């Protein structure tokens, strides 16, 4: 079925492949080629992980787990029962990811608007290639790629933190932390801000984005506005990932990986100015 | 308001009033039965 | 052509703002524009209502980080050299285990008490004045029961877990990376913080607000050629804008929000991130003391 | 040595994208096995160049099967890309 | 007490009142169950 | 329960938690549901019952105005529910081709919403979006180049008008419109900056969108110093047809 | 009459109670089954 | 008692009623087949 | 009036739907036969 | 029984039933699958 | 139709496709037997 | 059942089955690659 | 359907089935190729 | 012929390209993993 006021945009055309093929829509769903795919990658991913899962030793979700390959196999092709699977699987998941930027491409054109949406899902795809491509490459093997499983990839992130002494003195990392801080906190005050003047107080009219912009003043000190919030909070969210990245991508190809972050701080203690 | 007629509202309320009173029966006769099976509430020395 | 920069930046006069209700005080009169704050956003840079808790805010901060700066200083020796030196080194350090909740020497954690007391009052000062310039100016309270969350937490991690476990040792330092290092040995001394499950939801709304807000500031940005930016009236009176940002997110995932809703979910993420964390530290020693061990019982 | 020395594999790829790229009939055929047929033929190519070569020693060798495809693996895997790019030209002409 | 019907939409209370009543009733069985005197599937051990 | 128990305060916080997270997901999706429904089922889809899912729309909302106006969402007014549109093919999802001229019907990438034929009041009850010549204390600010004056181009290079005045928003300083004397007609007509290049690539500013002729099609408002919502969409419309039907014969 | 007339709604309960009978004493018939199998509700202190 | 389908779609509430039905089932197989006694698999050793 | 057809073409897809689903259960049937001839479920309390 | 198909669209109703089946047996094969008496591919260990 | 279809056309289409799923069958048929000869499946309680 | 081309347009179906049917035959000879017995590429672990 | 005439059909169906051959002899002796080198399909012991 | 009443060959045929080709890569990719047939 269809919004109240869909029926106008359900348009053919915009499509990048296949012409008019899949060029329809499937309950809410637009389909496209690039939506086939992409379910067609997700269901082999997860059909890959229920089998790696049948092959383990419990179903417990939250202790399934599949995993690299040893680093004895290097940058190669691992057997399917080591670590093998684990490379299928992380070739499903970034066509999926592709495919589903691709349908939003799709999207966005049959619509008329921007492509900002798949712009910045293309961010998160990059971190995610640098967890399990870029890094683990340059690294040497794939063994360096972390585990998929809901508390063993969190056991991956402590031990790689760790090997690095204490990963807080990361630069890149507090960069990203202090992005990731500022996108919470201008995502509270923009929904918070919205929230308010759409439902004022008591008796009160629905209010302006002059009063938002006054009380933005009030908090902040200055005003950048209904389209200023926006690019801005993109830019964070975008900057927080892109910088998380970059922490990744200096942690172990750059800085040795039984080095210390910590250590790395001595450069500024060490300045002539006042280390003697 | 709720947009019903104080016919609709008495008619409302006598079958959930119904519908209430015989779920409270099967809930009653179930913990008889779970009684019989396993009596909670020990004694302050234990079971 | 897309919508980062503006491309032709008018100007005109100064903004005084919205008439305010019989219940505060004139404003200031900086009104003043940067050009590259109007490149980014908006470029007025006033004029900032500063009231009574405002300014009492003000001073009680500057009152708390006097305190914590003249303990650095003094803990190096008054030398402004060593002081540039070791600044993300230093720390005023929360109070001596052996003192628990009472008021401990001032150069064994002393200071730390005053300190936080002072900043605790600036914080709680800063909440009323969010909410009376919301309600001075008519608007709903929602900013300010953001703020609240985030200050949840703040009492959680200095205040109120320091209470249930008896000691204001608990508590972290005044210092950059020496408050980084107790993040790292409160994670190590509690077990692992990563089978903390309200340290997991809170990481997990912490990435959703991220997701979130990328997606919301990309969906502005892509119909704001249609005035997508102008949200509050395409939530009174729909435009096209607002129907084809739905229509993107409905055909994509298969579900979408309004002009409204999309804020409520931000709003809800944002605000449980904090709140889900205040719980987890509100748990962590009092409740559980080794969370690796309470994963295993269950996960 | 064979390995830089199997540049037969990307000259002769070169030819016969030239080839098809003249001799691909109609338009809407770079599209069809024009472009499809130049990025298969070049590891046939290269594979039957190192069996040639590599049975008469060229790198002062004599290689086997085994050593001959390790060898003869990165040609045919540039040439699958060489292919298409040298055929482009047949576009590049109309 | 009919007229709390005329504050309530029957249809919403009523839904409401049954997703309570399946919660509290799940919560109750999984609280028996991680219990060592009532489970009654594995059994006092 | 009891410290030795396997039920404890963690994971009762932690199914508390899960209880309210999804009592507050169905009343955000519900809040979702307040435009756009009920559902317009497709074809081959019986239509005397209302489709709107398992998060019921919930009941009208109700905003005050500042004039002591009201307005009740869902903007059901706004829908425009029958267009210039035909489905093509009978099965369901199946998409729609614009039976007449996309431009003018407001399909597809150039559809518009029935909003209130009235221009936007902000504070002052005066529009926000009006010409230069309207706003007076305002200002190019001429650190950045001034359109006026520059003849707009079509997208196959065909010059469409003139910049004759640049329409701002007030009290969020912003140029929102260029006015176009369009080429040998007398008439003026709206361009949405976002829909334009104004930086002077060579002479002149630059809209992709439509080609140089079309300027002449773009709605014109009634008024000549304000414009209302509705003119705002059909303007925006009829620049986004163009993102799909126009392709001014550029191959 | 929020969708369904009077007669619509009688024939639906009465189909639906039928069908719910035939699901309970399918569902009985399975748990007889069952318990034949392995008894649940141990005693206090095991099976 | 019939007159509860002048409140409720029948359509829906029944493919609530079925997706309820189908998770309450296939959670009820779950817990019996993570038992060591009720394991109809493997069996009793579990 | 009703949520879609008529009772001839109801009736129709009913009988398709029927005779497809009797022959999908019995199919379902034998190879349940077949399953148990092979490895038999259901053990006793002490095992296989 | 045919009056479901009178509530239903039979259409959505059979690719609902595809789905809805072969998610089933590719649940339940990969449950035997996961055991040691009913994998039916290695065998009794695992 | 709610496809387009005919039934003419639907009983043509429907002709041909059932004949290549047959075809698709009696591959897949011997191409299990051929399987079965080079590894059985379904082993003893025991293993193969 | 030629009825089956008057609710489902042969195009699309045809399509979708011929993506699911490569999908499951992907998935199955995945799984016999992974397992030692039915692995006819290395053989067996031994 | 499609825009395309029987006769079309059938006079890209000739090229489509030739080059369709062609691919499947040059995939079989590739084919024969890979097993001069490597017989796969071991024993259940091994190659 | 017949096939090609549905699925006009002027789309129908690219996408079959891909996918020869991409099954052509997993097939390579599957053998790279083994180690008989591992030919580098
Ligand atoms: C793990 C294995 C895979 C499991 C998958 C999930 C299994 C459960 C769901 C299965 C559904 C099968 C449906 C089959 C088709 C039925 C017939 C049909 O098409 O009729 C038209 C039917 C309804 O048409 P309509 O009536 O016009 O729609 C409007 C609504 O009626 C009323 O409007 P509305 O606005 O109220 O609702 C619109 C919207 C409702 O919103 C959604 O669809 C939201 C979907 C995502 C929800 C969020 C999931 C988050 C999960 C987090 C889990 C974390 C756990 C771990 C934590 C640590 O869509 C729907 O109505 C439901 C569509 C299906 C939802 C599920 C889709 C797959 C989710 C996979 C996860 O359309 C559909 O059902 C859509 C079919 C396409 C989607 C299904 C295929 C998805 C493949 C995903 C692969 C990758 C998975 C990862
Ligand atoms: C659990 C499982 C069952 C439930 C499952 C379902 C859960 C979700 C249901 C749907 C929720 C929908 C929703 O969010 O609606 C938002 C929506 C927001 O308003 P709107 O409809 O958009 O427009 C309203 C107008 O614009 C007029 O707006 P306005 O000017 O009134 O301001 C609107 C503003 C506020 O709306 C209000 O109603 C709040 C203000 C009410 C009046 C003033 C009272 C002040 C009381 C202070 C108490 C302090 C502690 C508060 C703790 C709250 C939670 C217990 O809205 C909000 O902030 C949104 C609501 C969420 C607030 C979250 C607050 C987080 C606090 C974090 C910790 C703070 C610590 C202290 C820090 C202090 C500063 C240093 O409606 C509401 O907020 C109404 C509901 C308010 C609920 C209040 C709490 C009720 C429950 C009490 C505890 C019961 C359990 C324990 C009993 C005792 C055991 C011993
Ligand atoms: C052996 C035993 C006996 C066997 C039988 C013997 C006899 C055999 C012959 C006779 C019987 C066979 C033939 C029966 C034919 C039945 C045909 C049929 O029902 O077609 C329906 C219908 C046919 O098309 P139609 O005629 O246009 O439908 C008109 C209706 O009025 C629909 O109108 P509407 O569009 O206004 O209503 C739409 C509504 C329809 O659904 C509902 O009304 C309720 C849906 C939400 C339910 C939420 C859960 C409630 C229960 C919780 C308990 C556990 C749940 C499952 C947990 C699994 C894991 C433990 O769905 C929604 O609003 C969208 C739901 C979005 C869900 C998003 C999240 C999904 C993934 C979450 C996990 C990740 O197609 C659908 O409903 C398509 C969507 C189906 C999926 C619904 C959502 C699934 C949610 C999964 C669980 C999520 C929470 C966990
Ligand atoms: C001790 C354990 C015993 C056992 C003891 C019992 C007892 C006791 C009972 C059953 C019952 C059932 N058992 Mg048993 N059962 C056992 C082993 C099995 C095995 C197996 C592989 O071993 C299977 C498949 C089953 C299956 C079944 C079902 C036939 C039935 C569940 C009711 C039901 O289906 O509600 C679901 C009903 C519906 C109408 C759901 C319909 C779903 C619709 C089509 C829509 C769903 C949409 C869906 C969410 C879409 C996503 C699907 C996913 C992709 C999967 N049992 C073992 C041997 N079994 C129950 C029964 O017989 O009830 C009549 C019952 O009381
Ligand atoms: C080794 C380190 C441990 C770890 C130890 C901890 C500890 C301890 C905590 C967290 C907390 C959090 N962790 Mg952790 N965390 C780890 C790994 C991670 C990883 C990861 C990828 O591995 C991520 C993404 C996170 C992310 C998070 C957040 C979700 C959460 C912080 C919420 C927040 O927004 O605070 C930002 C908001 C505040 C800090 C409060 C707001 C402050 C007030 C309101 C503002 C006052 C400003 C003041 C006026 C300015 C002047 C002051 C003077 C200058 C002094 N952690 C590992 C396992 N983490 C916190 C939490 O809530 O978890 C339960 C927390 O306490
Ligand atoms: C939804 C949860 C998120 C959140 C929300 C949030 N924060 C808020 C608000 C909201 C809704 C406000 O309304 C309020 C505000 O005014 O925002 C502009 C605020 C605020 N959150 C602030 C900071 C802040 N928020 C943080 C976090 C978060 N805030 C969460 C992630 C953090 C972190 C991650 O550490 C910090 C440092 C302030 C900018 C402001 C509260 C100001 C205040 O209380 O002032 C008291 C006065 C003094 C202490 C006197 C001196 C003032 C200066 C020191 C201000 C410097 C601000 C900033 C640059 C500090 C950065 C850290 C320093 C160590 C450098
Ligand atoms: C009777 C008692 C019991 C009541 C009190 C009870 C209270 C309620 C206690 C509550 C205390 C709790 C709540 C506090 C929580 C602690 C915070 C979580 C701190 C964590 C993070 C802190 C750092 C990141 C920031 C440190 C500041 C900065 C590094 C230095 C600034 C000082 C200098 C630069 C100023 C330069 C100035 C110079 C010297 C030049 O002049
Ligand atoms: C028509 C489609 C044809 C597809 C043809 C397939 C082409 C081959 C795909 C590339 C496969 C290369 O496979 C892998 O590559 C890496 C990258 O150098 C090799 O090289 C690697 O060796 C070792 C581990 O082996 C690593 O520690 C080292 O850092 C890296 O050099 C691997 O040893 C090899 O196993
Ligand atoms: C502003 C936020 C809200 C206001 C504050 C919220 C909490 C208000 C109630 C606090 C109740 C006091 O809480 C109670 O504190 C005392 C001492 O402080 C603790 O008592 C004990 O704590 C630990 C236990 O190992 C040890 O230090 C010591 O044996 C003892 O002090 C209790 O374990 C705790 O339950
Ligand atoms: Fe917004």
């Amino acid at each position: 079925a269809m919004l109240s006021f869909e029926k106008k945009y359900r348009v053919r055309g915009g499509t990048l492949i296949g012409g008019d093929l899949f060029d329809f829509w499937v309950g809410p769903f637009y389909v496209g080629i690039f939506g086939v795919m992409t379910v067609f990658f997700a269901l082999i991913g997860i059909a890959l992980i229920a089998w790696n899962t049948a092959l383990g030793p419990t179903w417990n979700l939250w202790q399934i787990s599949v995993n690299p390959p040893d680093a004895k196999y290097g940058l190669g092709f691992a057997p399917l029962a080591e670590g093998g699977i684990w490379q299928w699987v992380s070739i499903c998941a970034t066509g999926a990811f592709v495919t589903w930027a691709l349908r939003e491409v799709e999207i966005c054109r049959k619509l008329g608007i921007g492509f900002h949406v798949p712009f910045a899902f293309s961010f998160a795809i990059f971190a995610y290639v640098t967890l399990v491509v870029i890094r683990p490459v340059l690294m040497g093997s794939w063994s360096y790629g972390f585990p998929y499983g809901i508390f063993t990839h969190l056991d991956w992130v402590s031990n790689t933190g760790y090997s690095y002494g204490q990963f807080h003195y990361n630069p890149a990392h507090m960069i990203a932390i202090t992005f990731f801080f500022t996108t919470c906190l201008a995502l509270a005050l923009h929904g918070g801000l919205v929230l308010s003047a759409l439902n004022p107080d008591r008796g009160e009219p629905v209010k302006s984005p002059e009063h938002e912009n006054t009380v933005f003043r009030d908090l902040v000190g200055y005003s950048i506005g209904t389209i200023g919030i926006h690019r801005l909070g993109l830019f964070l969210a975008l900057s927080a990932v892109f910088f998380s990245a970059v922490c990744m991508i200096i942690s172990g190809p750059v800085l040795a990986e039984g080095g210390s972050w910590p250590d790395w701080w001595n450069w500024w203690r060490n300045l002539p100015i006042w280390n003697p | 308001i709720s947009g019903l007629s104080e016919a609709e509202a008495k008619e409302f309320h006598s079958i959930f009033v119904t519908s209430f009173f015989l779920f409270i029966v099967v809930a009653v006769v179930a913990h008889i039965l779970a009684w019989m099976w396993r009596p909670w509430l020990p004694k302050a020395t234990g079971y | 052509y897309q919508n980062i920069f503006t491309q032709v930046q008018v100007e005109g006069p100064a903004y005084a703002g919205v008439p305010l209700r019989p219940g505060s005080s004139p404003r200031e009169t900086q009104t003043t524009f940067n050009y590259w704050l109007g490149k980014i956003g908006d470029a007025q840079v006033g004029p900032v209502y500063l009231g009574f808790t405002g300014v009492c805010s003000l001073l009680c901060g500057f009152v708390a980080i006097e305190i914590i700066g003249l303990n650095m200083l003094a803990s190096v020796d008054w030398s402004p050299i060593e002081f540039l030196r070791q600044f993300c080194w230093l720390a005023l350090e929360p109070p001596k285990p052996e003192y628990g909740l009472t008021i401990p020497p001032l150069k064994e954690g002393g200071w730390w008490l005053m300190a936080g007391f002072f900043l605790t009052v600036s914080i709680a000062l800063w909440w009323v004045r969010t909410y009376r310039r919301s309600r001075a100016l008519g608007m709903g309270t929602h900013v300010s029961w953001a703020f609240a969350s985030a200050i949840l937490l703040y009492l959680a991690l200095g205040f109120i877990q320091p209470l249930l476990m008896g000691s204001w040792s608990e508590a972290p330092p005044f210092g950059v990376f020496p408050h980084l290092d107790w993040t790292n040995n409160f994670s190590i001394k509690y077990g692992n913080l990563y089978y903390n499950p309200f340290h997991c939801l809170s990481i997990a709304f912490l990435y959703g607000s991220a997701l979130l807000f990328a997606m919301h500031g990309a969906t502005i940005l892509a119909v704001s050629r249609y005035g997508g930016e102008r949200e509050i009236e395409q939530m009174l009176d729909r435009g096209t804008a607002l129907e084809r940002a739905a229509l993107f997110w409905r055909w994509t995932m298969g579900f979408n929000a309004t002009a409204e809703s999309i804020h409520r979910w931000a709003w809800w993420f944002a605000v449980l991130c904090p709140l889900t964390g205040a719980i987890g530290i509100i748990l962590t020693g009092p409740v559980v003391d080794n969370w690796f061990d309470w994963g295993v019982k269950h996960g | 040595l064979l390995l830089v020395l199997t540049a037969i594999a990307f000259v002769a790829t070169a030819v016969v994208a030239r080839v098809l790229a003249a001799s691909a009939p109609e338009g809407k055929l770079y599209c069809q096995a024009a472009g499809a047929a130049s990025m298969v033929v070049g590891p046939f190519i290269t594979l039957v160049a190192a069996f040639v070569l590599g049975k008469a020693g060229i790198g002062g060798e004599v290689l086997d099967a085994t050593a001959m495809l390790r060898v003869a693996a990165l040609p045919a895997f540039g040439t699958l890309f060489v292919g298409p790019v040298v055929f482009w030209f047949f576009r590049r002409q109309r | 007490m009919w007229r709390i019907w005329l504050l309530f939409d029957p249809r919403r209370a009523l839904v409401l009142l049954f997703v309570f009543l399946f919660g509290l009733a799940i919560i109750i069985h999984f609280i028996l169950l991680s219990t060592s005197r009532f489970n009654w599937l594995d059994g006092p051990r | 329960m009891q410290p030795g128990a396997y039920l404890d305060l963690a994971q009762v916080t932690l199914y508390v938690f899960w209880i309210f997270f999804a009592g507050l997901l169905f009343y955000l999706r519900r809040e979702d549901k307040r435009e756009g429904y009920p559902l317009v089922a497709d074809a081959g889809s019986g239509t005397r019952l209302a489709k709107i899912g398992v998060p019921a729309p919930p009941d009208p909302k109700t905003y005050l105005l500042r004039g002591g106006a009201t307005k009740t969402v869902p903007s059901t007014s706004n829908d425009r529910p029958n267009v210039a549109l035909t489905p093509a093919a009978p099965w369901p999802g199946a998409p729609f081709v614009p039976t007449g001229n996309p431009f003018a019907d407001g399909v597809g990438p150039g559809s518009y919403a029935q909003r209130a034929d009235v221009p936007e009041l902000g504070l002052d009850n005066l529009p926000i979006i009006v010409p230069l010549r309207a706003a007076k204390g305002m200002f190019l600010d001429p650190r950045d180049p001034n359109p006026v004056g520059m003849p707009v181009v079509g997208c196959d290079g065909v010059v469409g008008g003139t910049v004759t005045e640049v329409w701002v928003d007030r009290a969020e300083v912003l140029a929102r419109y260029l006015e176009v004397e369009v080429a040998k007609s007398r008439k003026r007509v709206l361009l949405p900056v976002p829909f334009a290049l104004i930086n002077d690539p060579f002479g002149k500013v630059s809209v992709d969108a439509i080609r140089g002729d079309q300027f002449a099609g773009v709605p014109t408002t009634s008024k000549g110093d304000q414009v209302s919502k509705l003119e705002e969409d059909k303007i925006c419309a009829y620049y986004g047809a163009g993102t799909l039907y126009a392709t001014p014969l550029r191959s």
